C-alpha cells in the first residue's frame, strides 16, 4: 500500500537547524508530486514547501519563503526539508502530503502522521 | 535496453520504447542493430539524442 510516516520533528531553540524527513511507500519519490505541510496551534493547516515532479521545481508560501529549502531524494524514497534559524511562528504540526500517486494505479491521497516542532 | 532485445535487434525493422517518462541509458547498445527502420521512444526521459 501506500503511506507516509514524518520523522525529524522535534524542540529546538530558535535559531538552530532542523532536517525533517520523510519515509515514503511504493510510489516513486522521482514522480508524485509532494508537498510538506504545516498545522499550526491555534491556527489552520497551511502550505509550506512544494517539490514537483519531472523538473523538481520548489514552491513557498510567502511566509516561509527564503528560509526554507525542500529537496525530494530518490533510491531511498526520501523527501527532506531543512529550515535554518527558525522563528518563533514555526512551531507547528508538520506532515507529508501526497496529491498525486504514482504513474500507476493513481492512488487517492494521504495524509502524514505528522510530528510537532517547537521553537522557544 | 535489455540484452535480449539488443541480440534480437540485427533482424528489428520497427523498435518502440514507451518508457512513461522513466529514464533510460543505452551507454552503447544500438550499434549492434543496423536494419532499424524506426526507433521510437516515447516518453524515454533521455535528455539527451544518444550517440
Amino acid at each position: 500500500q501506500v503511506q507516509l510516516v514524518e520523522s525529524g520533528g522535534g524542540l529546538v531553540q530558535a535559531g538552530g537547524s532542523l532536517r525533517l524527513s520523510c519515509a515514503a511507500s511504493g510510489f516513486p519519490v522521482y514522480q508524485a508530486w509532494m508537498w510538506w505541510y504545516r498545522q499550526a496551534p491555534g491556527k489552520e493547516r497551511e502550505w509550506v514547501a512544494a517539490i514537483e515532479s519531472e523538473g523538481q521545481y520548489t514552491w513557498y508560501a510567502d511566509s516561509v519563503k527564503g528560509r526554507f529549502t525542500i529537496s525530494r531524494d530518490n533510491a531511498k524514497n526520501t523527501v527532506y526539508l531543512q529550515m535554518n534559524s527558525l522563528k518563533p511562528e514555526d512551531t507547528a504540526v508538520y506532515y507529508c502530503n501526497v496529491k498525486d500517486t504514482g504513474h500507476t494505479t493513481n492512488q487517492y491521497d494521504y495524509w502524514g502522521q505528522g510530528t510537532q516542532v517547537t521553537v522557544s | 535496453l535489455p540484452q535480449v532485445v539488443t541480440d534480437v535487434g540485427v533482424h528489428l525493422q520497427k523498435l518502440s520504447i514507451n518508457n512513461e517518462g522513466t529514464k533510460l541509458i543505452v551507454l552503447n547498445s544500438l550499434k549492434k542493430m543496423v536494419n532499424l527502420t524506426e526507433l521510437e521512444l516515447i516518453r524515454c526521459d533521455l535528455e539527451r539524442i544518444p550517440h
